[PDB]
């Protein structure tokens, strides 16, 4: 009867060959190479939700905008009294590297920067104004644009 | 010496299947209430 | 670049006859799928007031 | 003083809340109140070493 | 600057 | 041959997931035939040096 | 433990 | 891989 | 016995 | 830290 | 000898890579609101 | 038992 | 006087903000008031180092 | 130990 | 004192309930109300050791 | 696989 | 039956 | 016989 | 602990 | 000496769909309430 | 690559 | 298999 | 003009 | 380290 | 780091 | 290309 049991240890052996402690090192392995490849490299963008005036006056600097690559930062408009003035239209430049997305009668565009690095302009249609108002996005940078108040120089149709 | 290549096959070929198992997420569901 | 005209017209009319077949099958397709789709739709319901 | 404890961390960054409510983010070289300075923040043991020699780790209540 | 994750002790 | 390939590299089998040796084939250029062949040197290696 | 990440760090930034 | 995990 | 780390550590022989 | 299913007395 | 015209070919099937990434300019878009 | 996952336990400990 | 913090930087241009709200755009070579001119731009680790030896990072609340 | 650079810096020795 | 009884033990964490209807979870370290700390936690055979020699149990009853 | 279980 | 079995039954508890 | 833990402890010879 | 179909007498 | 360039084979099977894996990016979703 | 990153 | 059955 | 991701110590 | 123009000029050795 | 960049931004202005 | 760029 000696060749039941060798069988059954050869069986031990190979029907279940990854044995409970080799299933537990294979876990962890695992689990230790997707962790290594999440990891952000270096420190990630900090989340920063800042607020910004928009001056149109000539000479002035666009405002800028910080983006990290798949994540939403919502800028929302408010006119000199801080009230919300909603967006008329908007035209993204290079929408092969961010992607806007915005309910059409709300004031709030929310970007994903698609690709990590590549920087562009966004100009936005504003409702009570004849000049729009044009930001530069800049995707990768030591934060993220979280969520930006622009306070635009002008006035809107809530005072 | 083959013993190590055969064995080694065995249990790449379990390993392979055990972290597919690993990967796999099932979505949850929603019932919503009469 | 290494090329003539006559196998260049032949094979041209070759392709060209070939997707015009496939245009004058999808078209003699489409008149029977458009009468089956008719018979479908005449029994579809429709939405006769405006307001939901 | 405010102890705070870690609500999140990955390499980078990390979050945590106060005794008073207060939340932060942190990288590796950052002022905080009290200890200092960052000196490393150490990911999947949950832990930050600061200059101060303190140690800060996840809430007893929390991990 | 450290990705501990490629730790060795 | 080769300069009938690499007019048309936006398709196969210069394009459009080639196979490796054909890759290769499209990658590498054709060197001269006559120059390679030369009966002194060869010569020489057959010969021991001694 | 943490004195071997520490050390990979300051051999790190010592050199550029 | 550390041990005060 | 195995670690989270990855790397193996066992004891050697411990009867209860 | 243990996992016993890797245990061995 | 031959290993720079390996690398050769890896390098220029790269670089054009990078280039015709780099000729990729796309359509500026458009959304008017409501 | 118990008293190898104690000894693993404190080896994993020491040994980092 | 004014301290100003780097609001965003990529290889070249540089836009900045600081404790005056006004914000600015630098290259290679410019003129910055107080520090002077710009001797460079560090974009992979967020630095300015100017003429003056001042030298403009990202603030310490928005890094 | 692999720093954001690309470059490697590791460290030699160094437990806890 | 207030005896606890493991309600349900996994790998790592385990859920206890009390004698007074008090829920708890506990990790490989952890502190217990009169108990101390955890020194281990075995699922297998549902038993957790703390460091006052008191071995938590299954309570009888539901076992 | 311990004998107290 | 039941001598054999509670035999068994001890062996196993006493060796872990 | 055979444990639950895969270990298989056995009784050597009894009768009742 | 034990079962007894895996009984041998 | 076939060791290195066996074992690179592999890492170039890995590292190129590990690469392709970090390119990816989704589009972001929007939900607009009821 | 610089180590004052 | 038991004699006691 | 410099590409300081083109660097080297 | 390499302009824009075309041509490469790089530094020989400096650290900090 | 820094030094190298200012050795090969001068180096190429001063080579046109 | 020049060194005055």
């Amino acid at each position: 009867e000696v060749i039941d049991k060798k069988a059954f240890k050869d069986m031990t052996r190979n029907l279940y060959p990854l044995n409970p402690e080799q299933v537990v090192k294979l876990k962890q392995i695992y689990e230790t190479s997707e962790y290594a490849k999440a990891a952000t490299p270096g420190t990630p963008p900090k989340p920063t939700a800042t607020s910004q005036f928009v001056n149109l006056s000539p000479g002035s600097t666009p405002p800028v905008i910080r983006l990290s690559q798949g994540f939403v930062s919502s800028l929302v408009f408010l006119d000199s009294t801080g009230a919300p003035w909603p967006i008329a239209a908007y035209d993204l430049g290079d929408p092969s590297s961010f992607n806007i997305q915005w309910d059409k009668t709300s004031n709030t565009l929310m970007i994903q920067a698609t690709k990590l690095y590549n920087y562009g302009n966004l100009a936005v249609r504003l409702r009570g104004l004849n000049t729009p108002v044009m930001l530069t996005l800049i995707p990768g940078q030591k934060a993220v644009d979280y969520r930006v108040d622009l306070r635009v120089q002008g006035y809107g149709p809530n005072a | 010496q083959q013993e190590i290549q055969q064995r080694t096959s065995d249990m790449l070929t379990a390993a392979t299947q055990l972290v597919q198992d690993w990967k796999q997420v099932e979505t949850q569901v929603y019932t919503e209430g009469t | 670049a290494g090329y003539n005209e006559v196998q260049q017209k032949q094979a041209a009319a070759t392709l060209s006859s070939y997707f015009n077949n496939l245009r004058v099958y999808a078209a003699q397709t489409s008149v029977g799928v458009s009468n089956l789709y008719y018979i479908l739709s005449k029994r579809l319901p429709q939405n006769m007031s405006a307001d939901q | 003083r405010i102890i705070y404890y870690i609500q999140a961390v990955i390499p980078g960054r990390a979050w945590l809340i106060g005794s008073n409510g207060s939340t932060l983010t942190v990288r590796e070289g950052s002022k905080i109140p009290g200890y200092g300075m960052v000196k490393l923040i150490d990911s999947l043991q949950g832990r930050i070493l600061t200059s101060s020699g303190q140690v800060i780790k996840f809430s007893q209540e929390d991990s | 600057c450290v990705s501990m994750i490629g730790g060795s002790r | 041959q080769r300069d009938l390939y690499l007019s048309q590299s936006k398709s196969p089998p210069c394009g459009g997931n080639p196979t490796p040796e054909m890759n290769t084939f499209c990658r590498t250029a054709i060197p001269d035939f006559i120059s390679t062949v030369n009966f002194v040197k060869k010569q020489n290696d057959d010969t021991p040096k001694d | 433990c943490t004195d071997a990440a520490l050390a990979a760090l300051e051999y790190h930034k010592s050199n550029a | 891989p550390f041990g005060a995990d | 016995r195995v670690s989270i780390g990855g790397t193996v550590y066992t004891a050697k022989k411990y009867d209860d």
